[PDB]
């Protein structure tokens, strides 16, 4: 069996007019094109002391892939995508001990279309303050996957929640994480 | 919220590598919805229709001589050329596990619990852990999570054991990876701290 | 030292 893969993935959705350019090295992100700022953007710092991308090119790319979609769009007799919900799993990073910083995950797993609204909670109440998201990562079935990440010291007086919401769930879904004493 | 009906598009261009690059073999998928439609496939050597969808791309692409050429050198001018860029920090890339051991639920002796090795923040991917209970290895009783993917160049597993712990007895966790030229080894004792 | 990423580019469909 092969020993690495490398992907270029990139898609366009209607009518959210929104599309992703991403490489992918074996299930993880190298980098992507924020659509919105023109620029690349390297999942880790370091990636980009080591190489470059033309950003530009990626933009290229998903305009021919809207055009595309138009196409392909009339020639289903305009027969949209089936919903497909998300898994979410909540995890730490490393095992947890009381007041010793920490990273909530919430890996949300199987779903398409790549559109999902994703909140921390804590405590019944959102929580931006340090969180950070990857963009919607590719899988080998051409649904998606996700991640999102919440820094906390851990406590016996917290709970905490993942909110996912998607066209998919009638409801949004919650998954909960407390200290496990 | 948004129940308007939607419309996705997705493109993957994919190199995969055997054997160093010494064999690669480049796809060219397009997906509607999550249907593939038409590939290119460089054993193939040209495009193919996956699904009646597809026809029309394969027949006219096909009919296009100087897009297959190119299509025909993306072994070399994309897939090697970008294994070349991100070598360096992706198929060379190493990070160290920590291993942390622990009793799941806080019970007395001579009653079942589960012990827990937790490994984390590793890369690559694969790993092995294992339990000994004194010097004893145990593959009866192992619970795992398997690998997991923290999505952020890091994978965590968590290896469970199952005992029922009597005072006289030591048990191991012992991690193997590729970062590491000898196994990281954890103890708890059974006693009850 | 420092390498440039090339993309794959799609083709416009029939």
């Amino acid at each position: 069996k092969e020993e690495h893969v490398i992907i270029q993935a990139e898609f366009y959705l209607n009518p959210d007019q929104s599309g992703e350019f991403m490489f992918d090295f074996d299930g993880d992100e190298i980098f992507h094109v924020d659509m919105a700022k023109k620029e690349t953007v390297w999942r880790l710092e370091e990636f980009g002391r080591f190489a470059s991308f033309e950003a530009q090119g990626a933009l290229a790319n998903i305009a021919v892939d809207k055009a595309n979609l138009e196409i392909m769009t009339k020639r289903s007799n305009y027969t949209p995508i089936t919903n497909v919900p998300p898994e979410v799993t909540v995890l730490t990073n490393s095992p947890v001990e009381l007041r010793e910083p920490n990273v909530l995950i919430c890996f949300i797993d199987k779903f398409t279309p790549p559109v999902v609204n994703v909140t921390w909670l804590r405590n019944g109440k959102p929580v931006t303050t340090g969180v950070s998201e990857t963009v919607f990562l590719p899988r080998e079935d051409h649904l998606f996957r996700k991640f999102h990440y919440l820094p906390f010291l851990p406590s016996t007086e917290d709970v905490y929640d993942c909110r996912v919401e998607h066209w998919g769930l009638d409801e949004p879904l919650l998954k909960h994480w407390e200290f496990d004493s | 919220g948004d129940t308007r009906p939607r419309f996705l598009e997705q493109v993957k261009h994919e190199c995969h590598f055997f054997n160093g690059t010494e064999r690669v073999r480049f796809l060219d998928r397009y997906f509607y919805h999550q249907e593939e439609y038409v590939r290119f496939d460089s054993d193939v050597g040209e495009y193919r229709a996956v699904t009646e969808l597809g026809r029309p791309d394969a027949e006219y692409w096909n009919s296009q001589k100087d897009l297959l050429e190119q299509k025909r050198a993306a072994v070399d001018t994309y897939c090697r050329h970008n294994y070349g860029v991100g070598e360096s920090f992706t198929v060379q890339r190493r990070v160290y596990p920590e291993v942390t051991v622990y009793p799941a639920k806080t019970q007395p002796l001579q009653h079942h619990n589960l012990l827990v090795c937790s490994v984390n923040g590793f890369y690559p991917g694969s790993i092995e852990v294992r339990w000994f209970r004194n010097g004893q290895e145990e593959k009866t009783g192992v619970v795992s999570t398997g690998l997991i993917q923290n999505g952020d160049w890091t994978f965590q597993t968590l290896v469970m054991l199952e005992t029922v712990p009597r005072s006289g007895e030591v048990y191991t966790c012992q991690v193997e990876h590729p970062s590491l030229t000898s196994p990281l080894t954890v103890e708890w004792r059974a006693s009850s701290a | 030292s420092k390498g440039l990423f090339r993309a794959a580019v799609p083709s416009g469909a029939s």
